[PDB]
């Protein structure tokens, strides 16, 4: 007995993509609990090394690790050699695991520590305007302030 | 010593010999070299990924343009792994 | 069916005939396609369905005997012509260039020696405006003219 | 995904009134809050 | 990955020999995937100045298929530049003369119009039949999947799917057929 | 003058290169660039194209997990569209609200 | 001189063998290929047989010259245009 | 044949056939009725 | 029985959400290549075995054609460059990592 709505196997009867069944929320939830527990005990025991982070800073996102240098394009109201905490960490990861925030990770979970190690200027940038047959020609030279930060440490804590 | 590699700081000669000596002294069977991956081969720019196995279990893998330099690179990667100085190791705490 | 031999005596007999599959999913339909819920879900590839709807020597069967409506009959006609040209019916033959979706007869089209401007481009037709209305399963429609 | 963000009410540009734009970028390593940003 | 610097660079910028089949495939879809692999646009380390192309080996170019009536309508125009060099040959005639010219011309058209284009063309390899030289066959990695699905002529359907497909219409028992 | 206008051209060409490399890695994982970008936005992951291309080149396992997350979000969206009723929202399609 | 002759497989002869004029026969037809008599750089009137220009009736220094070599609309000369050169 | 944009059957014996992609009026009894679609 | 991606080429990705739903946890351990999927490594009586040290000198034409065939390039890469470019080339370039 063919059910009402049975269409025979033709080339356009079924959609071309394979049918996907998603696992049900109950055993998926306990499976998420097991995976979170496993990653958390990996964090507790310390089976990781050379963490990296994706950090939102000064309208940018930087993929940093420990012992890094980044060149922020503005002054930062900070003396040289000054340790600060990068806080807006979108991602932290290692070999064998990776933590993703939505969109920002918790401040109890990950801490990025950097240090202002240079306050300098950029090389002189040239701004020239020219329009032909209109006698239009202007020249300006700008020099943006810059700040070199050294990313010292990326720490994660068991909070999952 | 922050940004350098083990066989750039400490120069060695026979990584396969050091590796087999280390495995004999930590009672692991001798590493078998095998051609895990291969591209080219009759061309002038081949790629060989040679893996070192122990008791049918992979311990290392290394790339090269020749099977011989690939297996010596696999020996160096194995030495780095069982010497703890790997690229993804935990950085120094200052 | 019915068969005629010549031996001079000519004689016709009734041979075994097929029947419906017992329970169509939409018994209220009029054409067999409408009854079996295939209104826009067939292409030139469906040589099982086309072999159901053709003659043993490659020709077709008429509407008054197939039971098809006019739109379905024309779509089956065009699908059968394209399947014949693509070579998907090697046993329904009469009495090397590889093709598919061949609209016109391959011996009757002339080469496009002078394509026009890109606003009056002479396009190469692919597929069938009769088969325009099939289910897309895609977020861009069919491209009938290449 | 500006339309999706508008549907969820989270502006359309991810640089608009979210925590990712209004929370401070940094703070001192001891825990002192930074001075407020100019933007 | 703890590789040394020179083997790491060699592994990252190594060159791969992909295999692609003709045999009822459209020349333009073959050309699209071949041109992506020839420019190296499939690599995440792609840059136009990084020389990151790969080798593409296409076989069965004699058995390509054109959709529609392109075998008779598609015209390839060339000019031997003497007065009267304008030649126009259809796709059928060009295929019958040179069994690799159609796929070669499609790939040449879809490559970027640079000085790198002919280098990509040297790395492209075309063979009209099943026969490939042994050096290429010992270089090959990854036969890539074919763009079309080979729409399965009537006679190689097995009896299981033939009687699984329902009969649509009842024949009158008196019709000649 | 060429330097001054090349500032704008440099920004545009960098974004074009990032889209190229993200498309390359996504098609290496069987996914497409619009699917990856849109479904990451739906997952509230706000990595831009620069760091996504960096993760494509240097962290292939992290990029594989991101592609898996985008594919999972796309399948959740398809399931919600097919269901059309009040079936539960799906694990990864839940939206974190801020006030 | 060494010259290459295309033959089928049944007409192969051993290398190092002598060949004479009796290889042909009377009442036959042959093809003879050779380098022609070279005449050096020559003008259009001998190389291609252009008609040239009349002697008298006012003509200044043009009696043996090609006239137009192309038209005005093309800004070039077509390949294969008959110009003086080696015969 | 004569070339026409519109084809007309001038007899009862004329017949329309579509050959080599174009329409034709053929007449076996009055051959002057032969018409070819432009 | 469901996997968003195949789990046999790079790593075994397991996705998870925390109990608050605020963060996503990815667990991706690497996959290894199997032993059965690898391949084994490929393997004058009276005078001295002298060195067969012949180097034929090719002309520019045949040598460039040989190099082009060897490296699958064209001829223009192997044709030389003049003194202007040769002195313009920076011979102590900046180098990062
Ligand atoms: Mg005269
Ligand atoms: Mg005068
Ligand atoms: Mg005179
Ligand atoms: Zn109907
Ligand atoms: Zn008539």
């Amino acid at each position: 007995s063919y059910l009402p709505g049975y269409v025979p196997k033709t080339s356009l009867s079924s959609p071309p993509w394979p049918e996907v069944v998603l696992p049900d929320p109950v055993e998926e939830t306990r499976h998420h609990a097991e995976v979170v527990k496993k990653v958390n005990e990996m964090i507790v025991t310390g089976q990781y090394g050379r963490l990296f982070a994706v950090v939102h800073f000064a309208s940018r996102q930087w993929k940093v690790t420990s012992e890094d240098l980044i060149l922020i394009g503005n002054e930062l109201d900070l003396a040289c050699g000054e340790r600060i905490r990068l806080e807006k960490v979108l991602l932290v990861g290692a070999d064998n695991f990776t933590l993703l925030g939505k969109p920002l990770l918790g401040k109890d979970l990950v801490r990025v520590e950097a240090t202002v190690i240079e306050k300098t200027e950029s090389w002189p940038r040239i701004i020239m305007r020219f329009r032909k047959r209109k006698n239009f020609k202007k020249k300006r030279i700008v020099t943006t302030p810059q700040t070199v930060l050294r990313i010292n440490s990326i720490e994660i804590a068991p909070c999952l | 010593m922050t940004g350098k590699e083990l066989f750039e700081m400490w120069k060695i000669i026979n990584p396969m010999g050091l590796l087999v000596e280390e495995l004999k002294k930590r009672n692991v069977s001798a590493p078998e070299s095998r051609l895990t991956r291969q591209s080219g081969g009759t061309t002038a720019l081949p790629l060989y990924f040679v893996g070192l196995y122990c008791d049918k279990k992979l311990i290392a893998e290394g790339p090269g343009e020749t099977v011989l330099v690939a297996e010596e690179e696999a020996a160096r990667v194995a030495l780095r792994k069982l010497y703890g100085f790997t690229e993804n190791r935990r950085p120094w705490n200052y | 069916f019915r068969e005629v031999v010549e031996t001079t005596i000519i004689e016709g007999r009734i041979t075994a005939t097929p029947k419906e599959s017992p329970n169509p999913p939409n018994p209220s339909g009029q054409c067999p396609i409408c009854r079996w819920n295939l209104k826009h879900k067939y292409n030139y590839d469906d040589v099982l369905l086309l072999s159901q709807f053709i003659r043993p020597h490659g020709g077709m069967l008429p509407r008054k005997i197939t039971g098809l409506c006019q739109e379905e009959h024309r779509k089956i006609e065009e699908c059968v012509k394209m399947a014949h040209r693509a070579g998907l019916l090697p046993n329904h033959r009469p009495r090397q260039l590889n093709r598919y979706l061949t609209r016109w007869a391959p011996g009757s089209v002339k080469p496009i020696y002078k394509k026009g401007p890109r606003w009056n481009r002479v396009r190469m037709p692919v597929g069938s405006p009769l088969l325009r209305d099939n289910v897309c399963y895609s977020r861009t429609p069919w491209k009938l003219y290449h | 995904g500006g339309q999706w963000r508008l549907q969820q009410g989270l502006a359309a540009n991810p640089s608009g009134y979210g925590p990712l734009t209004e929370l401070p970028d940094w703070s001192y390593a001891d825990g002192r809050p930074a001075p407020p940003m100019k933007g | 990955s703890s590789f040394s610097r020179a083997p790491q660079q060699w592994a990252t910028f190594a060159r791969i020999w992909y295999l692609l089949d003709g045999k009822m495939q459209p020349p333009g879809k073959l050309a699209a995937m071949a041109s992506i692999r020839l420019q190296g646009l499939h690599k995440p380390v792609y840059h136009a100045l990084s020389d990151c192309g790969d080798h593409v080996v296409i076989m069965n170019t004699r058995h390509i298929a054109f959709s529609g009536n392109k075998w008779e309508q598609k015209v390839y125009s060339s000019h031997t530049g003497y007065p009267g060099g304008f030649r126009q040959v259809t796709a059928a005639q060009l295929h019958l003369r040179d069994p690799v010219a159609i796929v070669k011309l499609a790939i040449y058209g879809m490559l970027p119009k640079n000085l790198h284009r002919r280098t990509m063309m040297e790395r492209l390899h075309l063979f009209p039949d099943e026969y490939i030289p042994e050096d290429i066959l010992k270089n090959l990695v990854e036969e890539l999947p074919q763009p079309r699905k080979i729409p399965k002529r009537l006679d190689e359907y097995t009896q299981e799917e033939i009687d699984a497909f329902p009969r649509l219409w009842t024949p009158p028992e008196d019709y000649r057929l | 003058v060429k330097c001054t206008k090349a500032r704008y051209l440099k920004k545009k060409n960098m974004r074009t290169l990032w889209i190229n490399r993200i498309t390359a890695a996504s098609q290496e994982h069987g996914l497409k660039y619009p699917a990856l970008i849109g479904n990451l936005v739906k997952c509230q992951v706000e990595l831009n194209r620069k760091v996504l291309a960096d993760l494509a080149i240097y962290e292939p396992k992290t990029f594989k997990s991101l592609a898996a997350l985008a594919s999972r979000r796309r399948h959740e969206g398809f399931a919600a569209a097919l269901g059309d009723g009040k079936e539960p929202e799906g694990i990864f399609s839940r939206v974190v609200q801020y006030h | 001189t060494v010259k290459i002759f295309n033959i089928t497989d049944n007409a192969a002869i051993k290398p190092g063998t002598p060949l004479y004029a009796a290889h042909f026969r009377p009442g036959q037809y042959v093809d003879v290929t050779a380098k022609t008599i070279g005449k050096g750089f020559q003008g259009v009137m001998k190389r291609w047989g252009f008609k040239g220009q009349p002697a008298t009736h006012g003509q200044t220094k043009t009696h043996r010259r090609p006239g137009a070599v192309a038209t005005g609309d093309i800004g070039r000369v077509w390949p294969g245009t008959k110009m003086p050169g080696k015969m | 044949f004569k070339n026409k944009t519109v084809l007309k059957k001038r007899c009862k014996d004329c017949y329309l056939v579509k050959r080599r992609g174009r329409w034709y009026v053929y007449c076996k009894t009055h051959p002057r009725h032969k018409q070819r679609q432009m | 029985t469901y996997s968003p991606l195949p789990d046999d080429y790079n790593c075994n990705v397991e996705l998870a959400l925390t109990s608050d739903g605020r963060t996503i946890v990815c667990y991706h351990p690497s996959v290894d290549i199997p032993y059965e999927h690898t391949k084994p490594i490929p393997r004058d009586q009276v005078l001295k075995t002298r060195l067969e040290e012949k180097v034929e000198h090719l002309e520019e034409g045949p040598m460039i054609e040989q190099l082009s065939k060897m490296f699958f390039t064209t001829k223009h890469r192997w044709y030389p460059h003049g003194r202007y470019h040769r002195c313009r080339k920076n011979l102590n370039p900046p180098k990062d990592r």
